[PDB]
């Protein structure tokens, strides 16, 4: 559905999760 | 890894939900 | 009018943290 | 909380560094 | 303080729609 | 309207999906 | 004047069009 | 196509106006 | 609710100016 | 000032062009 | 610490400088 | 040049401070 890296990926996570919050762990 | 799912590969909005708390 | 709200907060976190990664959880 | 603090009042990038993994 | 206003709305539309594309027209 | 609705009140990504081509 | 793709292109369209609104149709 | 004008090629702000409603 | 504030201002400057570059200084 | 003007009231991209180098 | 180009670089400068303001001069 | 420091190469937040007024 979408190619997302860096700050765009994080903004996408914010939109989808919202109040739930999220974790961005790019290394593992 | 979210990067290999959605940066290095292509992923969906339900796949992005996996990383919500 | 203010500063790091919503979308801008998580962008600032990515800048500050980067490859380290970060957790985002409001109250 | 930091998310509320950054939006309600002042936030430094130094304070935001606490939330890195 | 709120949520998807102005610039952030069209960014959310791009995410949701993507290659499909989208129309943006306020009232 | 959706643009006003998203800014004035709550909006879901599901509601925004109506405006895709 | 500028190389613009994806979400950046869309934000650019929002800025230039504004109240007029716009259509993003990448496929055609 | 806006993509071939402004993503795949380089385009101006007046070229972006073509896609306003 | 308004328009080009903070982060959005410098993004609009980059669009308008680009390779020319620009200066940003509030009062 | 432009930064305050754009945030407090209306701003055109034409007015912002004054701040390019 | 970070690879930053275009509008992302500028947003980064805004965050770090803030009230101090900044100059974006990519050519020199 | 900020571009060669931070776009073409990798740079730190203190390196970005060099370009504040
Ligand atoms: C485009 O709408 C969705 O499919 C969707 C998926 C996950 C969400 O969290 C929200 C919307
Ligand atoms: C940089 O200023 C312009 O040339 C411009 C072009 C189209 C617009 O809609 C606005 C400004
Ligand atoms: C992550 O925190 C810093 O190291 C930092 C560096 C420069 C600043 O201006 C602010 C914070
Ligand atoms: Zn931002
Ligand atoms: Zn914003
Ligand atoms: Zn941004
Ligand atoms: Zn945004
Ligand atoms: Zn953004
Ligand atoms: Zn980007
Ligand atoms: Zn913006
Ligand atoms: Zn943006």
């Amino acid at each position: 559905n979408q190619h997302l890296c860096g700050s765009h990926l994080v903004e996408a996570l914010y939109l989808v999760c919202g109040e739930r919050g999220f974790f961005y762990t790019p290394k593992t | 890894g979210i990067v290999e799912q959605c940066c290095t590969s292509i992923c969906s909005l339900y796949q992005l939900e996996n990383y919500c708390n």
